[PDB]
RNA sequence: AUCUGUUUGGUGGAACCUGAUUAGAGGAAACUCAAAGAGUGCUAUGGUAUGGUGACGGAGUGCGCUGGUCAAGAGUGUAAAAGCUUUUUGAACAGAGAGCAUUUCCGGCAGCAGAGAUUUCAGCUGUU
RNA sequence: AAACUAUGCCGACUAGGGAUCGGGUGGUGUUUUUUUA
RNA sequence: UCGACGUACUUCAUAGGAUCAUUUCUAUAGGAAUCGUCACUCUUUGACUCUUCAAAAGAGCCACUGAAUCCAACUUGGUUGAU
């Protein structure tokens, strides 16, 4: 209904994230089909539990506000809630694993005196958390050990992380040079692909339920669309209204995506735009059917690549791809030029270019 | 179109019976086209049930074929292709096309039970409960199909467990259906009657449940009559609800009657026994109306099946003359208590009873007891 | 054709079964239905007569203004194309190519001028009246719907003395004298 | 009334002017033949198409799945409890058709006797 | 004697592309050359 | 008669927004259309026949064979009542 359940006046500073959870309480259990959670973080040093009364179901016929509070040294940058069991994890200096039946952290994980920006738990290996420093660092920890695994330093920072539904060790990681990186858990040397079509930094990174698709929001005002073995987006959404993409995710239906920017709108979006929520009939359904594979097996034809990747994009973007591809030549070109009396120079592929190191050697 | 996929199913069937050499090319060229024909007339607009039972009846004929040519030209019994249960399958669901199409034709579903019950090896008796499971969903309301699937699983299959069920879900639905009662009751003492003769035997080679029924039934009966020919509304007049109180113990009473002349066929069961407890019934009052002031001659036949009660099922042979006096004995008791009018009435039954079951019956010059039954009958 | 679906509008801008741009807009059926004109190439047969008198004032207009050559022909042109009929004013050179036209040339068709002389009710009935041999021009009857008729000969446009028609103009105004039919 | 001449209604529609139209304007007939527009009616129902290629189906067994009862364990709470949560386990019970394997039997042939209207199905014995 | 058809938004302001002049660092292999400089 | 001055008088600009124009896209993501037909009702247009205002011309002559109308004649009903 586009509508709001409630509105809260949460924290005195900035919301510097936010989930929503479904408690167990030791001793009481919620009721989850009357009531739903969310656990709010914020720089004033707090992390206050709340709860909001809904209309899924309608087999009773309250206590709808603040619940709990939890209380930190520091500033708190990013929130995120362990999907089994009730325990959560708030990033700000130190990253610290909660449990929501206990006032103060039960554990404290951290690599170093660096802080933590962001952090995202696991979706189906639901022990394995991985999470974002201002180092220009990913650091994976597994909370059957309760300890940090493995960390890797790139070139520049990255905002976001989203694991994949379907693989349980692989993730998209949202950088700020202009692009966003799937790796792998097992070998983090290398990238499993790159997703280049962005102009400024990208600010956030979700999957499709299906696992076939990401979305990634940028700071240029824009939303792209790549298939996850395609280093290009298929798809480029915009508005003149849209100011900054800060938020990008999936509907679990995985139909529509869901926007926030710093115009203060929250927009939704069709996954595919000429596709439409109705129920089709069985001569409708083939018809779409048949002419989606038809357009696959032609795709390759001038005239309808021509047609198909025409998009209209803003003014400000197209003059920063226009410069963007000008450089690159320029790039490859010089290189080109080097290599002819450069005895020793040798050829690094784009997916490991933006690996600085890795601590574990193998 | 849906029709041109249905066309191609039957095309495996059809590379078997050239293969096998059945039927020729040509032969099977003039299948598919009849074929051809109603698969069309199913899946257009107008289709009635009775292109469904066309359909059904050409394939039936064409297994039939297949069948015969399979003894003349084969020589096998059965060739192990798929053409032997390919028209079968088909056959079922063309069943199922038309049942869901038109649910609201019961006879279609009896053809469709038939065909699958006949068929019992090559149908699981599980896919035969799916397709009452459907059946009583669409139908709650028709008591011959719960009755049916009771029969069913009390003669194919005799689960009492199962077939109890679905008596018990039956009245559930149709609780003023004096039917289905009737033959709830006709199975309970089915069942026990099928037990005791199981013990009698079990020593060779070594009723009140229906009662209760009777009870609740004769209660559940009479407020769903007494809902009806209300209406909307209750009756204001104080005499039209009294007209309305006769008509359901006339009405009961009916029912009560055809009980009673169920537990005769009976001889395992005490009749006596479970016939006494209907004549108890009547004995109390119910809904302020009494039988033997509101209502006589209902109460004259109460009397009279009291009177008989303890001779009812005495062979001739065996006629004991102290059974005989208690009855003369309760003869006298009611008239005492009873007008005149109905006295006369009651004499007339009574004489008209014993003269046909036992004097008509017995040899005058043979056996002292003719000559005691004529002075009764005289001075009765 | 069906009416289009907007899909398939949009797919389909440029199909038209009935008009197309080489028709230049049926401008030769219109005109052959204003003045009746029963051949369907007699408008493309004036259309090119028209065509080279355009021509022609096109070459002499890109000659010198004062040049003594490019102002007798051009008057001599206008001197005969009024006397036809198909200029109605002599005045302006620039008429040559505005005001020449193939309605101008149909228009002195003998269909219309018996029209415009009241001969006929409808240019219709002209042609008719024609075909069926009741109109002369001087002493000549003409059957053919077709003559064009200059200003001079206008004058000479008129039924036959033994015409049905010409007994009805004088029985009505009761002016028949039966010694001249 | 060889009185009077205004009004109302019908008949008629010169001139000027204004507007619209023009291979002039119309009319009648239909179980006639065409080209289109709008609305309405009809289960108009494969979201991935029958239980089945002896490549199979039926019967049985085991595994799997479901419902609640009981017992035990863990957590929480208490002076000790009672009480609450449990994606912790086990027992028996009641099941669904809704999956997975299973060759343990049947579905070739002859005989015995039964249920139903010469044909259909069920049971038993011999045989491949 | 001179001018005589011109013209470019501006700035405290981002990232570039090709070419060129002067200097410096590195690479490479052709001109060059050899213990006279 | 023409100039200069004075007086008087006529004329001349420009904007904001939307839509339609590319056999998708007129540049904007704030917007709306992707289905192999079976019937019924209504409405518009056009043919064929005939016809009015309203007339005009007949590819023309003979022979045979049918039809329709109006009179004459006859037959039925009719002042106890035809039209
Ligand atoms: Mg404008």
């Amino acid at each position: 209904t586009r509508e709001e359940f409630v509105s809260f006046k949460a924290h005195y500073g900035l919301v510097t994230g936010l989930c929503v959870t479904q408690p167990r309480f030791h001793d009481k259990k919620p009721d989850l089909k009357s009531q739903n959670f969310m656990l709010s973080c914020s720089d004033d040093k707090t992390v206050k539990l709340w709860s909001i009364n809904v209309d899924d179901y309608s087999n009773k016929n309250n206590e709808e506000g603040l619940i709990r509070t939890f209380d930190g040294e520091s500033a708190f940058q990013g929130i995120d809630s362990h999907r089994e069991n009730s325990t959560f994890a708030t990033g700000g200096a130190k990253i610290h694993l909660w449990d929501v039946n206990r006032l103060k952290p039960v554990s404290d994980l951290s690599w170093g005196a660096d802080n933590i920006t962001s952090l995202k738990f696991n979706q189906n290996e639901t022990d394995i958390l991985a999470s974002t420093g201002s180092d220009n660092s990913i650091v994976l920890y597994d909370l059957r050990t309760n300890s940090p695994t493995q960390k890797i330093v790139q070139t520049m920072r990255t905002n976001a992380i989203c694991w994949n539904p379907m693989e349980a060790f692989n993730f998209v990681t949202a950088n700020e040079d202009h692009n966003a990186y799937y790796y792998d858990m097992r070998n983090l040397s290398r990238s499993l692909n790159v997703f280049k079509d962005h102009v400024s930094a990208v600010m956030d990174v979700d999957f499709s339920p299906t696992g076939d698709e990401i979305v990634t929001g940028s700071y240029d005002k824009s939303i792209r669309i790549y298939k996850t073995n395609h280093g290009h987006s298929r798809e480029i959404y915009h508005t003149k209204r849209m100011q900054h993409v800060f938020q990008v995710k999936y509907s679990m239906d995985s139909k529509y995506i869901i926007s926030g920017s710093d115009d203060g709108n929250v927009r939704l979006w069709r996954s595919k735009a000429w596709e439409r929520s109705n129920v089709k009939t069985t001569r409708e359904k083939n018809k779409l059917e048949y002419d989606e594979k038809l357009k696959e097996r032609f795709r390759h034809m001038p005239e309808i690549k021509r047609i198909s990747r025409h998009r209209h994009v803003p003014q400000v973007i197209k003059k920063a791809q226009e410069i963007k591809n000008i450089e690159l030549s320029s790039i490859k070109r010089r290189e080109a030029n080097e290599r002819r009396t450069r005895k020793d120079m040798p050829y690094i592929s784009e997916r490991k270019k933006q690996i600085v190191g890795t601590v574990h050697k193998y | 179109s849906k029709t041109r996929y249905y066309l191609e199913q039957c095309i495996p069937e059809m590379d078997d019976l050239v293969e096998k050499g059945l039927f020729t090319k040509n032969e099977v060229s003039l299948i598919m086209k009849k074929r051809t024909d109603f698969e069309h007339r199913l899946n257009s607009r107008g289709s009635s049930i009775n292109d469904y039972i066309k359909y059904i009846n050409y394939e039936s004929n064409v297994n039939k074929l297949r069948a015969k040519r399979c003894k003349r030209i084969l020589q096998v019994k059965k060739t192990n292709s798929l053409s032997d249960w390919s028209i079968q399958q088909r056959i079922g669901f063309i069943y199922q096309r038309g049942t869901n199409k038109f649910p609201q034709d019961l006879k279609f579903w009896a053809m469709y039970l038939n065909y699958m019950k006949a068929r019992g090896n090559q149908t699981s008796y599980k896919k035969i409960h799916n397709i009452y499971n459907q059946l009583l969903k669409l139908h709650p309301t028709n008591v011959d199909i719960w009755i049916s699937c009771a029969k069913y699983e009390y003669e194919v299959h005799a689960n009492f467990k199962s077939c109890r069920n679905i008596f018990q879900n039956g009245l559930r639905f149709n609780p003023d259906v004096p039917k289905l009662w009737y033959e709830y009751v006709k199975f309970e003492l089915n069942f026990i009657t099928k037990l005791i003769n199981r013990r009698k035997v079990m020593g060779l080679i070594n009723g009140d449940i229906a009662l209760t029924i009777f009870d609740v039934c004769m209660k559940t009966l009479g407020k769903h009559y007494i809902n009806k020919h209300k209406g909307y509304y209750a009756i204001s007049d104080s005499k039209m609800n009294i007209e309305l109180n006769k008509e359901t113990l006339n009405y009961l009473f009916s029912e009560s009657l055809r009980y009673i002349k169920l537990f005769d066929e009976f001889l395992d069961l005490e009749r006596d026994y479970l016939i006494n407890h209907v004549l108890q019934f009547w004995k109390n009052d119910m809904y302020d109306l009494s039988l033997r002031k509101d209502l006589p001659e209902l109460y004259l036949k109460t009397v009279m099946i009291d009177i008989t009660l303890n001779i009812r099922y005495m062979p001739v042979e065996k006629l004991d003359i102290d059974q005989l006096q208690l009855s003369v004995k309760k003869y006298f008791a009611y008239i005492s208590k009873l007008d005149s009018a109905s006295v006369k009435s009651l004499k007339n039954e009574y004489r008209s009873y014993l003269q046909d079951n036992y004097l008509k019956k017995m040899n005058a010059e043979d056996d002292p007891r003719y000559k005691i039954l004529d002075l009764i009958i005289s001075k009765l | 054709v069906r009416k289009l679906k907007h899909h398939e509008q949009k797919l389909l801008k440029k199909v038209d079964f009935l008009e197309w741009k080489q028709d230049q807009g049926h401008r030769d059926t219109q005109v052959m239905r204003t003045y009746h004109i029963q051949n369907r190439e007699d408008y493309h047969k004036y259309n090119r007569i028209c065509g080279d008198i355009r021509r022609l004032a096109n070459k002499l207009s890109l000659l010198p203004p004062t040049d003594p050559f490019r102002r007798k022909h051009e008057q001599l042109l206008l001197d005969k194309l009024y006397a036809m009929g198909v200029l109605t004013t002599k005045s302006k050179i620039s008429d040559l190519e505005n005001k020449v036209t193939v309605s101008a040339i149909c228009r002195r068709r003998l269909p219309v001028i018996m029209h415009r002389l009241k001969m006929a009710e409808t240019i219709q009935d002209a042609v008719k009246f024609i075909e069926q041999g009741h109109v002369r021009v001087g002493p000549n009857l003409i059957n053919d719907p077709a003559y064009l008729v200059t200003r001079n000969m206008e004058d000479y446009v008129t039924w036959v003395d033994n015409s049905k028609i010409k007994k009805t103009l004088l029985r009505y105004r009761n002016q028949i004298d039966d010694f001249d039919f």
